[PDB]
């Protein structure tokens, strides 16, 4: 049993925490379906430990994808939504969630889970 | 390991995918693109129990052995952890086998919905 | 207070890069007139040196805003343009000639620019 | 320095601008998000000769000395320099100033043209 933002979707005591991070936005069907994944990272800011991970589109991956830190010691669940635009050069971000806390370095955390970054520096990011 | 579209495009085609089984690099790295966007560790899970592994995302039901999915053919003769690797190789002898066949880079849902009939060699403009 | 976007698409031995960066862009007159800025920050990324730099559309900081990362002994400048909508706090973001190079470590520092991590963790962003 | 929301918040309320002429916390905190997007050190040079200073981006033509600025007046009587330090006293004590010139916060462009007539009070919840 991977830690998924799918699985954080449908978990009994993550469940309510998902809700708030969507509420008001309108996700794609694959991301409580379970999208394609990788492992979820460790990331302190400050003095607080999250979990971070990311999940892109079945089969699409490079046009939509999202990313989420979640903070078990507040239960709280932060996200980022990205649509991509190749022709355009351009990327649409859908803010989850983010509440003061997380209203710097957590964005920067979360856009270095999509960009790759945060994977290939994993210890980069404790701000 | 999240590899960048040249530096993968690069790694490609020192492995023999260039214009293998008639394919143009391109073409490789658009599959990459749509199926993983370049991440060697991606997967993900399928509703019949098999789950998709790596840069490419490789089926275990046929391709690739994790142990847990009923009716395994293992047709590439390798453990599904080790196409989740940092180096392509695994990853590009396996589909080196899936794509001979006379559906070619139609195993691959990305390819076909996201590459197949356009410019690909757009995936490698710009490379060195 | 004095090396800015502004001055870099002026100067007779950028203006050619800076021009590069925005070819195919439609970038408000603003950027190059000079917005609201801050002084160039240093990272390095690999063992190369960037000055990093970042604007704001005048009285409307929050909504408009632009970073650069400048390369002086390699001639190469990539940026990002960002446009926060006002009815749906959507955030569009531009890429400005982001070379494969700087496809990944860079658009995080770009990112970083406009969050305000970068100002605040100045030493923060030097990836190996 | 990029002030975090809350944290320019509580600043500017322990340096007494909640309610100061009768202009609620959120206005101080919109004007700053839309000058300077809460960045200490942001400076614009405007057509005239004069350059707009700090997080509340106060003009050099009538407020504070930058050496530079035709038909100075210095009526704050400090460097503009003083209005780019990383702590906001300076910047507040000459907001204060300006604020009682008889216009009120019309003073701010960015508060013009963000702010007023909206639901300020959004700028200081959830902190």
């Amino acid at each position: 049993d991977d830690l998924t933002i799918s699985s954080l979707a449908k978990g009994e005591t993550t469940k309510a925490a998902f809700n708030q991070m969507v509420q008001g936005h309108k996700l794609p069907a694959w991301v409580m379906k379970g999208g394609t994944y990788t492992p979820a990272q460790t990331v302190t800011l400050g003095d607080e430990t999250y979990q971070v991970m990311s999940a892109c589109k079945p089969h699409d991956c490079g046009s939509q994808r999202i990313a989420v830190m979640w903070s078990e010691k507040s239960n709280q669940m932060t996200g980022l939504f990205s649509t991509i635009d190749e022709k355009t050069s351009q990327e649409k971000l859908t803010w989850l969630n983010v509440n003061d806390a997380l209203s710097i370095d957590g964005k920067t955390v979360l856009f270095a889970a999509l960009t790759g970054s945060l994977e290939n520096h994993p210890d980069g990011f404790n701000f | 390991k999240v590899f960048g579209r040249c530096e993968l495009a690069a790694a490609m085609k020192r492995h023999g995918l260039d214009n293998y089984r008639g394919y143009s690099l391109g073409n490789w790295v658009c599959a990459a693109k749509f199926e993983s966007n370049f991440n060697t560790q991606a997967t993900n899970r399928n509703t019949d129990g098999s789950t998709d592994y790596g840069i490419l995302q490789i089926n275990s039901r046929w391709w690739c052995n994790d142990g847990r999915t009923p009716g395994s053919r293992n047709l590439c003769n390798i453990p599904c952890s080790a196409l989740l690797s940092s180096d392509i190789t695994a990853s590009v002898n396996c589909a080196k086998k899936i794509v001979s066949d006379g559906n070619g880079m139609n195993a691959w849902v990305a390819w076909r919905n996201r590459c197949k009939g356009t410019d690909v060699q757009a995936w490698i403009r710009g490379c060195r």
